[PDB]
């Protein structure tokens, strides 16, 4: 973590978050926001006044910052012991030898060429910033997950404009044109449209959000036995002899 | 004398005749509200009766009797009277003429000097006596409860259930009591549209009951269809700020619209050269409409003749022409036939009014009239309001007619009979066609409506030029062109309007609302709950104490109830406290709501463990001396419950007719 | 029937803010238009802005990186404040409140009397109030003109009352001339009968808000 | 000002007179918002017509408003003495915005000539005491609104010292100016008299005053 | 909502005081109904039957001879127009004196008053399973078990 930055985010989570553009936040939203009607928001002051909201994660940015503060800090000080028990402190040579051991190396290979593996360890970090510092187009997967939220919540707004076979798509106007007995079967196409179209984002989304799961799952099991240790599955935390 | 008492949970009665055992039931209907404020009377004028009255009375010796009943009761109008001998209890509705300070003389009539047209008649530790008197539809509805106590209104539970029910049809607006030197104390109160969740027992007793809008605890209670709440935190409902006033604003147009000389004109036009009028600039009122001819009803397509005044349209067309019988049904949109062919097609969109009417007196010679004429032949069909004058001689054959009628070469037109003797069918008729243009551009025919003062930055039910709606009203900077009148969104929903009499620009914006989620420990727990207004600031939450800022009547205290502002919304109920526990009750962007001590609420910031600093050195290693073997517990479901419809069992449960419809959807 | 009165300094120096207010009778601040209007001395009217209790604040837009309106309900009255004041802003402000029948901006009905605002270093000063007694032959024809002279007096206005306000007929006041010294110098004349010179006191009130100078002068025949 | 109107009209008495405002497209030609406002010298704008036509209450029905491509004119009829004052047309210019015109001043050829009337005041006893001495010739009731001022030391000419204003029309229509001669104590004690002279129409009237013996 | 009230209807702002006159019309206007006027302006009497339906006791019934009742097997009942199938058995349920049916979860009539002998009948559906066929494959046998 960089103290300097008001959110004690790490340079590269810095060019992660400035890589992902959220549509919505979910924080507060100002009455005068939309009604000051020359907002470029037009598309989340049209998804808020038909009722479609977005509502904030529970842990804020900075709570995960700490989280992965907490976790980078345990595996550089004390290697994979404070994922069994207490944090047992050990120095990050020998960690890296017991690395090198944990990869059938003797350790003498990691003692011999310490500041080779060090150089080499830096510059590829360096590379990794390079890389995130230059090409936009990096984090596909995230933005594609706000994407595909946010173009289904402007479909749903979208639906409201048809007519579902009615005389009009707007309620007042059928209201005001037809008596109550006529006007309620015009509300009743214009309800049952709406509710399929309300349905179909449901469904939807419940498939989206079996797939995030999985991939949720996916994510803590590689936090478990990448981070929190060191892994002999193949191709799982990396291509090559896993080290950390 | 007049002391004012709690309701508690009184006043609850049956709704209906139907028998319902150990179940929760939703229940919309006129009921006394829980803990509301009733009238203690001691022992004088009528008091009003709104939508119901809850009458009860703790007694030993009987000392009321009766009610009365009524709007004047002045032997004016009907009224209703109800009183009671040691062993009969008498009811009418005879005109009676009341005295000021009516009282059953210990029996005697001092109550009423006269009586009148009786369309009604009907015969049939202390005591606390309640009743509830209800006049919906044309029914009269007495519920009564008797409970012995050892108390004004105790706060147990007892349902009223129904006593009486007349058919009486009588207006009531106010009603007094009646009794037999003596001492009498008597409780009233008034009922409201309210809705409640009543529970019914094993024995089909009605033993509890929730009043929805009492407060956040009671609506979610509502919301769960529960008694008990599990800790948490329930998204209850929306909050809206209700409308404050009308506006309506349509064109300043004086003349009357001159439908007089479509209708009363002296000899209508041929159908093949159907006369067209174009009406504008007019206020239109088509209830005249029915003074002008004598047809029996409209047949209007895309909209109903019963709110032809409450719309503005662009520009209106008068079409009129003679057809006969026959041919009526061919002036609709998608007909076929002669007349709708080769003399008068209507739109399939058509959006106006049909008035067709019998004109046999007028349109019929003993001879035959033959001033009418249809077009018979044509090379095509017409065109949509297309009209077609020419006499040109038709061409059957291949042969060319130059001009002359003979074989295959007809003339087209043809006259109609309309002959005093024919059928109905073969009779003329009749038939002007309104066409409107519809709302667009600036409307030019309106109804007859009066147009209202101009309200901005409030929130008002307006009405421009016919295209209602609620919302906020303010200055708008888009720059509309001249010929525009409205704006639209993304859900084709109009954004901004035109203001007919003043050509601004207002731009239309939803009222005020958001949703609102009730935080509660367990009701095992507290009845003590926050409020989350979702993703509001701390200063529009709803605080005006009245009928037209909530959908929630409920208002739970914006002001001494300690307000915090999360990212989440705005949070009431919950005093905020600089400690961060685990979270208990999520509540959104990092703050959680716990039960803690008093007890009471607490809002924080969730904590995510202890710090510690690891004591990290180049040449320093932590080693275990010792162990534990430690045993955990992990579960996972398998398997779920295997389950199997009857599709057409529940669809169509012991009903052919509805198998066999079943059958048609695949 | 409301009715509204501005108040302020009389003087701002060049590149100071300049501050004003205007109080409301007789009514409330609701949801009206309060508009603030201009004049400079013998120039046209200029809009220079409004607001409601809503919010925002529309103001001229060669104004408005300079003004700024806002309503307090509470204290029932319109503020208006003005920044990097130049000697171009020298002129009389006016409030303006809309009806119930001309809603909006252009709602500028219920107009304020005004207040002049000067923009200039030059010192105020309260002014030399000399009783202008008439000549013995000028009174000796019936009508003596007895008046008081405001003079060596700076900024502008100044009111002139005759016994507290209770002697209005008769009473001219003339317009103020500029001196070669700046200072400005009016005589308010009074014509009365001459029968009252010896039995009715005749006293001049001279008010001059930027300095709070309230002055009385007895007028006696020349003696 | 983007809304122009004329700098100056007359008419007589009993014709009825006509003030145009042009405006653009955007505030005149685009919303029936525009207002007519009189007002006379030292007082606020008085509201005599808005919303193009409408009059509000209390105001006579000489004043009438139509609107015409950019351009709105207010008619009066019937020209009387107390129309003749300064006419402004406000219109509203969109997004919140109003516009004022120029202002047209109205002349009423009604008013005849009016000689004026002078007094003279010499300075008072208390200003001799602050070693000060200032006269004061006032002019009211003059028509037209044109006169010229001079002073005399007992016969000769004076010209340092004259400060004169230019002149006002009063509530009644006419014209009033008022004129200041600074002299010293010694110069008011030593000339036996002074005098104002006001020159209207090619009338003189003059005035007199002398310092007082006691 | 009937209103027989005959008082003057004062259209302006000024009381009309009893009196008809400018903006006081008398409610109450007269129909023409002339013998040669066309088909709209002649006169139709109106009669409207308006039904309660059936909550409470029904009073009014159509023509339809009742039959006996039949407890204990499955029978088509029809209990005052209320039609259906099932099985009636004598009920333990306690109606109070006013109710006269019994509704369930899906609100489906659970019970019934007997309109002639005032008694509570509970109703069943009558008697329904799923039917599945355990086979071997055809090309092995034909006999199957149920
Ligand atoms: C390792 O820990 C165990 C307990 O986890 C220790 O066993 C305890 O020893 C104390 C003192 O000898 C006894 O009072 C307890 O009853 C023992 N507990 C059990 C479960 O046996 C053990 O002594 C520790 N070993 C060392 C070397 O410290
Ligand atoms: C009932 O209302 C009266 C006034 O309408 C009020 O004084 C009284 O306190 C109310 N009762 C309760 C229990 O608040
Ligand atoms: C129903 O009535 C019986 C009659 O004895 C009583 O025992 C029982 O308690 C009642 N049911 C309930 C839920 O009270
Ligand atoms: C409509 O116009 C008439 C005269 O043109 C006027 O008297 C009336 O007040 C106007 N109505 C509205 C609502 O402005
Ligand atoms: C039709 O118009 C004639 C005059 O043209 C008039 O005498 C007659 O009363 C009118 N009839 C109707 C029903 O308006
Ligand atoms: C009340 O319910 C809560 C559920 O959160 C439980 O933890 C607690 O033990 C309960 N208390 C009692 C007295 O039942
Ligand atoms: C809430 O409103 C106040 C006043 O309008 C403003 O200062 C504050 O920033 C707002 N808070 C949020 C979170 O928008
Ligand atoms: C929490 O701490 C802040 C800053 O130290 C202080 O302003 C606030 O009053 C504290 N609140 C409580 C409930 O202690
Ligand atoms: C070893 O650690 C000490 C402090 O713990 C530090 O001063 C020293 O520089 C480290 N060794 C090297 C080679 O940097
Ligand atoms: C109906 O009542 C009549 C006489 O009251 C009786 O003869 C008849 O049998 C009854 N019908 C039935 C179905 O019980
Ligand atoms: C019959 O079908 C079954 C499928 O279960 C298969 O195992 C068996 O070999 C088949 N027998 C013959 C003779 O085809």
């Amino acid at each position: 973590p960089d103290p300097s930055k008001p959110s004690k985010r790490s340079f590269i989570e810095d060019l992660l978050f400035n890589k992902v553009t959220l549509a919505d936040a979910g924080f507060i939203k100002q009455y005068g926001d939309c009604l000051g009607d020359i907002a470029a928001r037009d598309l989340i002051c049209a998804q808020k006044f038909n009722g479609l909201t977005v509502l904030p994660p529970l842990l804020t940015d900075e709570m995960i910052a700490q989280y992965t503060s907490a976790l980078l800090a345990g595996t550089i000080t004390s290697g994979w012991t404070f994922g069994a028990g207490a944090a047992l402190q050990i120095p990050f040579a020998m960690q890296m030898a017991y690395r090198f051991n944990g990869i059938g190396v003797t350790q003498n290979v990691l003692y011999e060429n310490q500041k080779l593996i060090a150089n080499q360890f830096n510059s590829a970090i360096g590379k990794i910033q390079d890389s995130l510092s230059s090409t936009a187009s990096a984090l596909g997967k995230l933005q594609d997950v706000v994407n595909h939220n946010a173009q289904a919540l402007n479909t749903l707004v979208k639906q409201l404009s048809s007519k579902f076979g009615a005389i009009s798509s707007v309620l007042n106007d059928i209201l005001s044109r037809l008596d109550p007995p006529e006007a309620e079967v015009q509300i009743d196409r214009l309800i049952t449209g709406r509710l399929q179209s309300l349905q179909t984002y449901v469904t939807q989304q419940l498939i989206r959000a079996a797939e995030i799961r999985a991939s949720a799952n996916l994510a803590a099991t590689k936090m478990s036995e990448c981070v929190l240790g060191q892994s002999k599955r193949v191709d799982f935390c990396g291509k090559g002899y896993h080290l950390m | 004398t007049q002391s004012y008492t709690n309701s508690f949970t009184r006043g609850v009665y049956y709704p209906d005749k139907v028998f319902r055992s150990s179940v929760l039931h939703s229940t919309q209907d006129l009921f006394l509200p829980f803990f509301s404020n009733v009238t203690w009377f001691h022992a004088n004028p009528v008091l009003p009766f709104n939508d119901g009255v809850y009458f009860a009375s703790t007694e030993k010796s009987n000392i009321i009797r009766g009610w009365i009943f009524g709007t004047t009761l002045d032997s004016k109008t009907q009224s209703l009277l109800i009183v009671n001998n040691a062993t009969n209890v008498v009811i009418k509705v005879c005109e009676f003429q009341f005295c000021n300070d009516p009282f059953l003389d210990v029996s005697e009539f001092r109550v009423y000097s006269s009586a009148n047209n009786c369309t009604f008649e009907y015969v049939s530790f202390k005591n606390l006596r309640e009743f509830v008197f209800k006049n919906i539809d044309g029914y009269f509805k007495i519920y009564s409860k008797h409970t012995p106590i050892n108390r004004d209104l105790p706060q147990g539970f007892s349902a009223l259930e129904p006593l009486v029910d007349l058919p009486i049809g009588i207006n009531i607006t106010r009603f007094q009591t009646l009794l037999a030197a003596g001492a009498a104390a008597y409780y009233v109160g008034y009922l409201q549209p309210r809705t409640f969740l009543l529970k019914y027992n094993e024995n089909g007793t009605i033993t509890d009951a929730v009043d929805c809008a009492l407060d956040p605890l009671s609506e979610t209670k509502c919301t769960l269809k529960s008694f008990t709440v599990e800790k948490g935190i329930y998204q209850t409902s929306n909050f809206r700020v209700q409308p404050t006033e009308s506006i309506v604003r349509f064109p300043n147009i004086t003349n009357l619209c001159p439908f007089d000389e479509v209708f009363n004109a002296t000899r209508f036009a041929s159908v093949y050269a159907w006369n067209r009028k174009r009406i504008s600039n007019c206020v239109a009122d088509y209830s005249v409409l029915y003074n002008f001819a004598p047809f029996f009803a409209f047949k209007c397509y895309g909209v109903s003749p019963t709110k032809l005044n409450d719309l503005c349209f662009t520009n209106v067309y008068a079409d009129s022409f003679v057809i006969r019988g026959n041919e009526v049904s061919q002036i609709a949109p998608g007909q076929t036939g002669n007349i709708a062919d080769y003399n008068y097609k209507l739109p399939d969109d058509f959006t106006g009014c049909v008035i067709a009417w019998n004109s046999n007196k007028l349109d019929s010679k003993v001879g035959g009239n033959y001033n009418y004429r249809y077009r018979l032949f044509r090379k095509s069909n017409l065109k949509p309001f297309e009209r077609d004058i020419s006499t040109e001689i038709y061409q059957a054959g291949n042969k060319p007619c130059n001009g002359v009628a003979g074989v295959n070469c007809y003339f087209p037109l043809q006259s109609y009979g309309f002959r005093p003797t024919y059928g109905v069918g073969h009779q003329p008729y009749r038939v002007v066609v309104l066409s409107f243009e519809l709302l667009h551009a600036p409307a030019t025919v309106c109804g007859p409506k009066k147009s209202t003062n101009l309200v901005k930055n409030k929130c008002v039910n307006f009405n421009f030029n016919g295209l209602t709606g609620t919302g906020v009203l303010t200055e708008s900077n888009k720059k509309f062109l001249p010929f525009q009148q409205f704006g639209r969104d993304i859900a084709d929903t109009t954004d901004a309007v035109r203001d007919p009499q003043t050509l601004e620009i207002l731009d239309i914006t939803p009222c005020s609302f958001g949703g609102v989620s009730v935080i509660t420990p367990g009701t095992n727990t507290s009845n003590q709950v926050a409020v989350l207004y979702q993703g509001v600031n701390c200063t529009e939450v709803p605080v005006a104490i009245h009928a037209d800022q909530l959908t929630p009547t409920w208002r739970v205290y914006s002001t001494g109830s300690n307000v915090f502002q999360t990212r989440a919304g705005c949070l009431i109920g919950a005093e905020y406290v600089n400690n961060s526990y685990e979270c208990d009750i999520p509540i959104g962007a990092g703050i959680c709501a716990s039960y803690q001590t008093s007890q009471s609420i607490i809002a924080y910031t969730m904590s995510l463990g202890a710090e510690n600093s690891v004591a990290y050195s180049n040449n320093s290693i932590a080693i275990p001396t010792n162990f534990t073997i430690s045993v955990t517990t992990e579960i996972l479901p398998v398997s779920m419950t295997k389950t199997s419809v009857d599709c057409t069992m529940y669809i169509c449960g012991d009903s052919t007719e509805c198998s066999n419809l079943l059958l048609q959807y695949g | 029937q409301v009715q509204l009165v501005e108040s302020g300094p009389g003087l701002v120096k060049p590149s100071e803010t300049l501050s004003l207010t205007c109080s409301v009778s007789g009514g409330s601040i609701d949801n009206f238009y309060w508009s603030w209007i201009r004049q400079p001395p013998g120039k046209g009217l200029e809009w220079i802005g409004n607001i409601y209790y809503g919010g925002s604040g529309n103001y001229n837009p060669s104004l408005k990186s300079r003004v700024t309106i806002s309503v307090d309900t509470s204290k029932n009255q319109v503020s208006l404040k003005l920044r990097s004041v130049t000697a171009a802003d020298t002129a009389v402000y006016y409030c303006a409140r809309d009806s119930v029948w001309y809603t909006g901006s252009y709602g500028l009905i219920y107009w304020g009397p005004g207040t002049l605002v000067t923009v200039s270093s030059a010192s105020t000063k309260g002014p030399s109030v000399f009783p202008l007694a008439p000549s013995s032959k000028s009174t000796s024809g019936g009508t003596a003109a007895l008046g008081c002279l405001v003079k060596d007096y700076f900024p502008e206005p100044v009111t002139v009352s005759w016994n507290s306000g209770a002697l209005t007929s008769g009473v001219h006041t003339f317009p103020a001339v500029l001196q070669s010294s700046g200072l400005y110098s009016l005589s308010s004349v009074v014509t009365v009968p001459s029968s009252s010179l010896g039995t009715q006191t005749y006293i001049c009130n001279v008010n001059h808000k930027p300095s709070n100078t309230k002055v009385d002068k007895r007028v006696e025949p020349k003696s | 000002s983007v809304v122009t109107q004329p700098a100056s009209v007359s008419g007589s008495p009993g014709q009825s007179i006509t003030i145009s405002c042009t405006g653009t497209s955007s505030d005149v030609g685009s919303y029936n918002l525009v207002s007519w406002f009189q007002q006379h010298p030292g007082k606020a704008p008085k509201l005599m017509i808005y919303e193009v036509t409408k009059r509000p209450s209390g105001i006579s029905n000489r004043f009438s408003g139509s609107k015409s491509g950019n351009t709105a004119s207010l008619t009066i009829s019937r020209l009387q003495a107390e129309d003749e004052a300064d006419y402004y047309c406000c219109s509203y210019a969109g997004s919140s915005t109003v516009v004022f015109g120029g202002g047209t001043k109205l002349t009423v050829l009604g008013q005849p000539k009016a000689n004026p009337t002078v007094t003279l005041f010499p300075p008072s006893s208390e200003e001799l005491q602050a070693n000060k001495a200032t006269l004061v010739c006032l002019i009211s009731d003059f028509y037209p609104g044109a006169v010229t001022v001079a002073w005399k030391a007992d016969s000769s000419p004076v010209k340092a010292g004259v400060e004169t204003t230019t002149p006002s029309k009063q509530s009644n229509n006419k014209y009033a100016a008022s004129s200041y001669l600074s002299l010293t104590p010694e110069q008011w004690k030593s000339h036996r008299s002074y005098s104002c002279q006001v020159t209207h129409e090619g009338s003189t009237v003059e005035k007199t005053v002398a310092p007082t013996e006691c």
